RNA sequence: AUAAACGCUGAAAGCAUCUAAGCGUGAAGCCCCCCUCAAGAUGAGAUUUCCCAUUUCUUCGGAAAGUAAGAUCCCUGAAAG
RNA sequence: UGGCACCUCGAUGUCGGCUCGUCGCAUCCUGGGGCUGUAGUCGGUCCCAAGGGUUGGGCUGUUCGCCCAUUAAAGCGGCACGCGAGCUGGGUUCAGAACGUCGUGAGACAGUUCGGUCCCUAUCCGUCGCGGGCGCAGGAAAUUUGAGAGGAGCUGUCCUUAG
C-alpha cells in the first residue's frame, strides 16, 4: 500500500513523506489500504484529498 | 478480501527514449531500473510486470566522476584455474558502451526470473540513432 | 635512486617536490635522488 | 593471396638438382571452380567460395543444384570459403588451376587429422607410466585429480576420451614443382589427413 | 612576484574564438584551446589575463596560460632555436636533403627527420642546429636528437647541449 | 595503451621544477597478431538455394490426414567407430 | 619451535618416493631501469615485471645435507607437510628373536638389530568424451560472422660489425 500511494503522489508533486505529514496535519484519518484503493480506481478523490494535504502543509 | 491486483497485460506498457549525455552512470541507471520494475504507477504489483520499454542513446558519452575511467575495474572468470580477467571502465567505454551500461543497470534488478525478463526491456546504443522508429517512443526527462 | 620510507634532504642543495602524489628528493649530486 | 582445394593422394620423395633428396606429399587438384562471392555490402565480410569435385546427379539434391547452377556448372562436392584474398579476379563459374602457385612459394596446409578411437591418457596426452615392477599395481593410469581443499575436480584435467578427427593447419610448408597437364601439386612435408582426403591449400599468412 | 602584461611587438595577429585562440606572425599558424575558467583579454597591442576565482586550482592556470600566450607571441616574430655539439672521434653527422645522419658508434646509422614546422640545418660534421616557431617541438626534438647518445662522466664524450656542466670523474 | 624510468613546454612559488592544465619515449608483461572450439550467444544471428498455399471437421481459438522439397527404417561397408 | 584444548575417539590413515598438477611473489634465469667506491669484460644494491623455463647421478628410508658432472638457471612458499575408494611400503607404530643398559622379578628403553596380511562391482555432485529430445512463430540443403573460451609464449653457441 505504501509504495501504491507514494507512486500516486509523486504525480501530484509531492513525496510519500510530505502527502502523510500533511493528512495528519490536515487532520484526515484515512489509513493506508482504503488510500491505496482511492489511488488505483478513484484518482479524482485521491487528487482531491492530495490538495487537501497541500492545503494543510502551507 | 479487497485489494487491486494487475493482471498480465492489463496495463499498458509504453515505450522511452532517454539521452545520456553527462549524466553520471550510477544515477542514470538507478531511474531507469526504476522505470523498468514498474514502479512509477499506481498500479503497480510485486509478482508481474507493469513497467515500460527503455531505450538509451548517446551511451558512449556516459558520466564518470574521479578517477573512475582508469582506477575501475571489471572482473571475469572464466571458470578454469587462473582464468580471470579484467577491464577498466574507461576502456568498456571507448569501446563497448553499450555492455558498461547493460551491466549497471543489470545489477540494480531483482536477481529472479522476473528481473531476467524486465533486463530484455532495455536497448543501449552507443550512437544516438536508434532502430525502434516502429514502436513511435517518447522523450523521458530524468528526475 | 632511494626508496626509503624516510625521504628527507641530505645536504644544502637538496631539494623536495612532489609527482604523481609521492615525495621525493632531487639533487644535482646523483648519490641523493630518493622517493618513496 | 590464392588458395584451392584438392585431395591427398599420397606420399613419395624427388631428387633436386642440388643433389639431396626430400620427401614430397602429391596432391590433386582438378575441377574446382568459383561458385559464389561474398561482399561487405551483402553479407559483412569477404570471400570466395570454391567447390571442388563434380558429383553424379543422383547424389545431388534441388537446393544444391539450383546453388551451382547459378553459375554454370555441375553439382560439387566439396565447398569450403577462402577471405583475405582479391575480389578484383574470380568471375563466378571460372576456374582455378594449379598454375596459380608456383615453383618456391611457401603454403599452409588444413585438414582433418587421421582418427584415433577412444584412447588412453598416455597415448592421448603423452603422459608417463608408473613402475612396472618393485611391487607396483600403477601403470597406465590418469594421476592425481586435484588437492583436498576445493572438493572438486578443476578443467583441463585430461583424461581419456576420442583421439583424433580435428582440423589442423601446419604452416610456412614449401612447394616443389607443379604439374599442369595433371593437375596435381608436389608439396614438401606432411600434410594432416588419411589418403583421399581434403586438403585446403593457400598462401601462407605470415 | 607577477605574471602580466603581456606586449605584442609588431606585425602578429591575434584573434580569440570562444575558449580558443588564434595567433599568426610571419612564420606560421598556431592555434590552441584553453580553458573557459580563466579570462582573457584583447585589444590592439596588449594582452592581460586575470583570475576570477583566486585560488590553488586557478592561479597556475592563469600563469600558464600568460606564459603560453607569450610563447606563441615569440614564436612568430623572434624564433627559437636549440645548440647540440658532438663530442669524441668517430661522431659526425650530414643532410641528405631535408633528412639528418648521425654515425655515434653503432653498427647501423640512424636516421633523424625534422616534422613539420621545424628545420634542422648542420654548419658542420661536429655541431648541429634546430630551427622553428615554438618551443615545445624545437625543444623535444633537440631532447630526441640527443638521447640517442647522451654524455657519460667518464670521457665526456656523447651529444650534448652548449650550456650544461655534466659531471666528470676518473676512473683508474 | 602502459609499469619502473627518461624527458619537452610550464605555473602555483618573477627563479627553479617531468605535472597542476598539455605533449613524447618506454618491458619476455596487458590487449591485439598466430592456432583451435564456438548461435542452447533462449540476446537462439547472416548469406545462397529449394518446396509451396491441399482436404476434412471445428463455437473461434484449433484439431487430423494424405503429401511437396527433404530425411529415415532396412541392406553393402570404412578413410570412421 | 611453542601456548590453548574449540570440531572429530558409533575411526578425520602417518613420513619419504611415484603419477598429476595448480596458485602466491618476498624473482633463481630471461626482459626494462636508477645509484655505484660503474674505465672495458665481470660485479654490488635497489625498482617494475609471474610470460615461459627451472638437470642427471653417488651415500642415506630419508626430508635435509655433502659430493661428482653439467646448465641461461639449477627460486622460496601454500593447496588435510596437495595428492594411499590414484600406486608403493623402505621408516614409524602389532604378535618372534638377539645385543647394550635398567629392574630381585614379570619386563622396559624419541637405543640398536634381522623378519613381518595395505579391503571396496561408483548412487549424487565434479572432470574427460559421445548421443537422443525440444526450442529458435512455415518445412528443408549447404556456406558462414563472431560475443565468449582454450592453446602457444623458453633459450644457448658460432660468424660479422671489430681486435
Ligand atoms: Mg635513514
Ligand atoms: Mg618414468
Ligand atoms: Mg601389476
Ligand atoms: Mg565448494
Ligand atoms: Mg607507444
Ligand atoms: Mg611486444
Ligand atoms: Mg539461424
Ligand atoms: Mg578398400
Ligand atoms: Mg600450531
Ligand atoms: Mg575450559
Ligand atoms: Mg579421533
Ligand atoms: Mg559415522
Ligand atoms: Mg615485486
Ligand atoms: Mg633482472
Ligand atoms: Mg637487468
Ligand atoms: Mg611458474
Ligand atoms: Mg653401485
Ligand atoms: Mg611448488
Ligand atoms: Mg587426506
Ligand atoms: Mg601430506
Ligand atoms: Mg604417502
Ligand atoms: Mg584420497
Ligand atoms: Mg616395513
Ligand atoms: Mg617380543
Ligand atoms: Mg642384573
Ligand atoms: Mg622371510
Ligand atoms: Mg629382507
Ligand atoms: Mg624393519
Ligand atoms: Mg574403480
Ligand atoms: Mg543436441
Ligand atoms: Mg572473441
Ligand atoms: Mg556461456
Ligand atoms: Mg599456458
Ligand atoms: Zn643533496
Amino acid at each position: 500500500w505504501i509504495a501504491r500511494i507514494n507512486a500516486a503522489a509523486r504525480m501530484q508533486d509531492l513525496s510519500y513523506s510530505k502527502l502523510m505529514h500533511g493528512l495528519k496535519l490536515a487532520g484526515i484519518d484515512i489509513n493506508r489500504k482504503m488510500l491505496a484503493d482511492l489511488a488505483v480506481n478513484d484518482i479524482a478523490s485521491f487528487n482531491t484529498l492530495a490538495d487537501s494535504a497541500k492545503k494543510a502543509l502551507a | 478480501r479487497t485489494t487491486y491486483m494487475a493482471k498480465p497485460g492489463e496495463v499498458e506498457r509504453k515505450w522511452y527514449v532517454i539521452d545520456a549525455t553527462g549524466v553520471s552512470l550510477g544515477r542514470l541507471s538507478s531511474e531507469v531500473a526504476s522505470i523498468l520494475r514498474g514502479k512509477n504507477k499506481p498500479q503497480f504489483t510485486p509478482h508481474i510486470d507493469t513497467g515500460d520499454f527503455v531505450i538509451i542513446i548517446n551511451a558512449g558519452k556516459i558520466g564518470l566522476t574521479g578517477k573512475k575511467a582508469t582506477d575501475k575495474i571489471y572482473y571475469r572468470h572464466s571458470q578454469y584455474p587462473g582464468g580471470l580477467k579484467s577491464r577498466t571502465a574507461g576502456e568498456m567505454r571507448t569501446n563497448n558502451p553499450e555492455k558498461l551500461l547493460e551491466l549497471s543497470i543489470k545489477g540494480m534488478l531483482p536477481k529472479n526470473s522476473l528481473g531476467r525478463q524486465l533486463f530484455k526491456k532495455l536497448h543501449v546504443y552507443g550512437g544516438s540513432e536508434h532502430e525502434h522508429a516502429a514502436q513511435k517512443p517518447e522523450v523521458y526527462e530524468l528526475r | 635512486m632511494k626508496v626509503r620510507p624516510s625521504v628527507k634532504p641530505m645536504c644544502e642543495k637538496c631539494k623536495v617536490i612532489r609527482r604523481k602524489g609521492k615525495v621525493m628528493v632531487i639533487c644535482e649530486n646523483p648519490k641523493h635522488k630518493q622517493k618513496q | 593471396t590464392k588458395g584451392i582445394l584438392g585431395r591427398k593422394v599420397g606420399m613419395t620423395q624427388v631428387f633436386t638438382e642440388n643433389g639431396e633428396l626430400i620427401p614430397v606429399t602429391v596432391i590433386e587438384a582438378a575441377q574446382n571452380v568459383v561458385l559464389q562471392k561474398k561482399t561487405v555490402e551483402t553479407d559483412g565480410y569477404e570471400a570466395v567460395q570454391i567447390g571442388f569435385e563434380d558429383k553424379r546427379a543422383k547424389l545431388s539434391n534441388k537446393p544444391e543444384q539450383g546453388h551451382v547452377a547459378k553459375a554454370d556448372t555441375t553439382p560439387k562436392r566439396f565447398i569450403r570459403e577462402f577471405r583475405d584474398v582479391n575480389l578484383d579476379e574470380y568471375e563466378i563459374g571460372a576456374e582455378v588451376k594449379v598454375d596459380v602457385f608456383a615453383e618456391g612459394d611457401i603454403i599452409d596446409a588444413t585438414g582433418v587429422s587421421k582418427g584415433k578411437g577412444f584412447q588412453g591418457v598416455i597415448k592421448r596426452h603423452g603422459q608417463s607410466r608408473g613402475p612396472m615392477a618393485h611391487g607396483s599395481r600403477y601403470h597406465r593410469r590418469p594421476g592425481s585429480m586435484g588437492p583436498v581443499a576445493p572438493n572438486r575436480v578443476f578443467k583441463n584435467k585430461l583424461l581419456p576420451g576420442r583421439m583424433g578427427g580435428e582440423q589442423i593447419t601446419i604452416q610456412n610448408l614449401e612447394i616443389v614443382k607443379v604439374d599442369v597437364e595433371k593437375n596435381v601439386l608436389l608439396v614438401k612435408g606432411n600434410v594432416p589427413g588419411a589418403k583421399k582426403a581434403l586438403v585446403q591449400i593457400k598462401t601462407a599468412t605470415k | 612576484i607577477g605574471k602580466k602584461t603581456i606586449v605584442i611587438p609588431a606585425g602578429v595577429t591575434v584573434t580569440l574564438n570562444g575558449s580558443t585562440a588564434t595567433v599568426k606572425g610571419p612564420k606560421g599558424e598556431l592555434v590552441k584551446e584553453f580553458n573557459p575558467e580563466i579570462t582573457i583579454n584583447i585589444e590592439g597591442n596588449e594582452i592581460n589575463v586575470s583570475r576570477p576565482t583566486d585560488n590553488k586550482n586557478h592561479r597556475a592556470l592563469h600563469g600558464t596560460t600568460r606564459a603560453i600566450l607569450n610563447n606563441m607571441v615569440v614564436g612568430v616574430s623572434e624564433g627559437y632555436e636549440k645548440k647540440l655539439e658532438l663530442i669524441g672521434v668517430g661522431y659526425r653527422a650530414q643532410k641528405q636533403g631535408d633528412k639528418l645522419v648521425l654515425n655515434v658508434g653503432y653498427s647501423h646509422p640512424v636516421e633523424f627527420v625534422a616534422p613539420k614546422g621545424v628545420e634542422i640545418e648542420v654548419p658542420a660534421n661536429t655541431q648541429v642546429i634546430v630551427k622553428g616557431y615554438n618551443k615545445e617541438h624545437v625543444g623535444e626534438l633537440a631532447a630526441n636528437i640527443r638521447a640517442v647518445r647522451p654524455p657519460e662522466p667518464y670521457k665526456g664524450k656523447g651529444i650534448r647541449y652548449e650550456g650544461e656542466h655534466v659531471r666528470r670523474k676518473e676512473g683508474k
